[PDB]
């Protein structure tokens, strides 16, 4: 118990999903196709492990801003963590909404621990599907500080793309669901995300009619500053 | 399959 | 076993220590007191978990890259993982040769999936002490850096680094029981709770440090 | 204490 951290908490926490699939004209985005199939998923995989999943769809900039915002003012005494998911298109750094980008550490700054105080020496875990970049993987043949206790799992490394199945989903949240499905109530968070990687990067292999974006690989990249290991028991 |  | 990278091989591996001390007048660095001692630290902690350490002292960029350009053009067939530590100045995303700075991602990219081929599905893991201020190619590689991107990493000229001192400790006492994650976790709360910054100047008074881990790992990773 |  020294080593975990606390769940004894009258709830699990707050999962908030943010799922942008249509995109103003003027950003030059395409339609996010699969990505309520994603958000589907994630709210029946998340809400399993016992986090109260709301969903908001097609967040401008300023609703993203304001969700986070208002969501790390809430009082979070209650709660043994805080959970985010992001779904959209991205760039390094950001994530798009409606109507333009977004830095991903704007967002993410308000469960800061000066900035979020019932959420301190508490886990906060973001889950982000979008790109970082425009590098294709080809494969190859098989107090405390104020940054402590985040968790982020991207679904690719930096500078790399992301990849999505329009009739399936993302091939991170299809791992993610799996694997916290299957094992969710059983294993540490790391371990958890440690076989999502291994999933994403051998279960998953891309299909076009586009030479330049056929048969291509994934693998995700896990960033900690967990200061406790994370069961959700 | 489509990128992100 | 199957959610575990294999160790059965001769070797658990070799480790690189890189230990950037002395600098040339033309970086402006300072002389970086206590790292002999994390050096030390470093290749007893590292011996123990069973890596063939070896530990080269104030290198050129050049060097650092020549190092780890032909460790990764050995043949690791018989080895179960690579890991090299670096101990320098920093900044950006990049660290400190003795005479100049060099990206990180150069280092480590002679590594990849897809130009290191005996190291292909087994772990690749960078310690990294300095400010920062059918299977994919970026695959089985762990960073961990001794601080979030943006921020300070400390070091006692008497002691050493907060990092290396908290990874040794853990190490040394973990290091034959605990999956990698779950020593790195450790290694971040003892940072992050049991230093504090020392100084007669404010802007350097009372600060603290969370180390970061970047994992792209497939498998869980026990050294036994 | 130094920084790095
Ligand atoms: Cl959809
Ligand atoms: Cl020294």
């Amino acid at each position: 118990a020294t080593y975990q951290y606390n769940m004894n908490f009258e709830k699990l926490g707050k999962c908030i999903i943010i799922n942008n699939k249509n995109f103003d004209k003027v950003t030059g985005m395409g339609v996010r196709n699969g990505t309520d199939k994603d958000a589907e998923a994630l709210f029946k995989c998340f809400r399993s492990l016992g986090f109260d999943v709301i969903v908001y769809n097609d967040c401008s900039c300023a609703k993203m801003q304001d969700l986070l915002k208002k969501a790390s003012e809430e009082d979070h005494t209650n709660a043994a963590c805080f959970a985010c998911i992001l779904l959209s298109h991205g760039e390094e750094n950001v994530i798009y909404g409606k109507d333009g980008v977004t830095p991903i550490k704007d967002l993410t700054a308000h469960f800061r621990g000066d900035r979020c105080k019932t959420l301190l020496e508490k886990p906060k875990l973001f889950f982000i599907q979008a790109c970082r970049g425009t590098e294709l993987d080809d494969g190859i043949q098989a107090k405390i500080p104020v940054e402590a206790d985040f968790l982020f799992a991207y679904s690719t490394v930096p500078g790399y793309y992301s990849w999505r199945s329009p009739g399936r989903g993302s091939w991170f949240v299809q791992a993610l669901c799996s694997i916290l499905e299957e094992h969710g109530k059983d294993l540490e968070i790391m371990q958890i995300l440690t076989r999502v990687n291994d999933r994403v990067a051998r279960h998953f292999e891309s299909q076009s009619d586009d030479p330049h974006f056929h048969e291509k690989k994934q693998i995700p990249c896990v960033v900690s500053m967990l200061t406790k290991e994370l069961y959700f028991s | 399959d489509e990128v992100d």
